[PDB]
């Protein structure tokens, strides 16, 4: 379903969404099991909790004892779970009219905490759940519009022998060189050594740990110069694809704390933080 | 003049 199909009829039924996460809080911890100590004969008893409800005793258990509203609870004994809140945004392209696209709130139990970070596109199953909102802290009085949001049961983000043994198949190619060379970049014509230049870079050097001095690393800079209708940005693109990290910076479009790094503020925690730049 | 009752420490 789209983030802007959710009608009222669908409440409280398994749905499907996908969307891009935009911010999950930090831990929060959900009480399961409250823990309760009698004052005057300090006799321990566990009670559960309904629907965000303690049910509290009115007096002590025991037969001997029976002192009323004598119970106490001891907070750091409670049996607690693990609680997450996320806003999901939705695609980019389901949006209608280039508008600014509506996000929904998504809560994560248990394994499903720090599941997904900031930045990812997921699919998500859960709950279509509706809940009540508090007019005031003080009272018991409620806002007849409710507050949707999603209960999450599972999350999707969107080597076996038999594959080893075939890729050390390949290995004992001759040619190997040139057929990796030759599927690198499929399209570009007549472009081989580039084409073998550039895939060394994919592979990298040999990295080395060094105390007594510093490390050295094996990584590769390639700069690909010369007339302009050649196949030089085709290539960049190639390789943007394949590589699991990168960013496709371009010239007079960058700047000098852009690439490193930019110092801010979170508004959140109203600390001082740095982002990082498209080299870090 | 008053009612009292007691809790004794031993009873815990
Ligand atoms: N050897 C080649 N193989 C495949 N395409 C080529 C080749 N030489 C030129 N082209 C074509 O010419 C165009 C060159 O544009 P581009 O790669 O952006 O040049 P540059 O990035 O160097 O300005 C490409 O769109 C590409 O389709
Ligand atoms: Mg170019
Ligand atoms: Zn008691």
């Amino acid at each position: 379903k789209g983030m802007r199909e959710l009608n009222p009829n669908d409440i409280d039924k398994l749905i499907n969404l996908k969307g891009l996460v935009l911010r999950s809080t930090p831990v929060i911890p959900d009480m399961k099991v409250a823990f309760f100590k009698c004052n005057v004969c300090d006799h321990t008893m566990a009670v559960e909790i309904d629907r965000g409800v303690i049910q509290e005793p009115a007096r002590c258990e025991r037969i001997d004892c029976n002192e009323p509203n004598s119970m106490s609870l001891i907070h750091n004994r409670c049996s607690f779970a693990d609680k997450q809140v996320i806003k999901l945004q939705e695609t980019p392209d389901f949006v209608p009219d280039g508008q600014t696209p509506h996000s929904i709130s998504l809560c994560v139990y248990d394994e499903l905490v720090d599941s997904c970070r900031a930045g990812d596109r997921i699919e998500v199953t859960g709950t279509f759940r509706s809940i009540p909102i508090r007019a005031n802290s003080r009272q018991r009085v409620l806002k007849s519009l409710y507050k949707t949001y999603v209960d999450v049961v599972h999350v999707k983000k969107v080597i076996t022998d038999q594959d080893l043994a075939k890729i050390r198949e390949v290995a004992a190619r001759e040619d190997l060189y040139s057929l990796l060379a030759r599927s690198i970049a499929p399209s570009i014509y007549e472009l081989e050594d580039v084409k073998k230049g550039i895939l060394l870079q994919l592979f990298g050097g040999t990295n080395k740990t060094f105390t007594k001095g510093g490390r050295y690393r094996g990584d590769i800079n390639i700069l690909l110069c010369g007339d302009p209708s050649t196949s030089k940005s085709q290539i960049l693109q190639y390789v943007h694809k394949i590589t699991p990290r990168g960013v496709y910076t371009s010239g007079k479009g960058s700047s000098a704390v852009g690439l490193t790094a930019y110092i801010t503020r979170d508004v959140d925690t109203k600390q001082l933080v740095l982002e990082s730049g498209a080299l870090v | 003049s008053f009612k009292s009752r007691a809790l004794n420490h031993v009873k815990k």
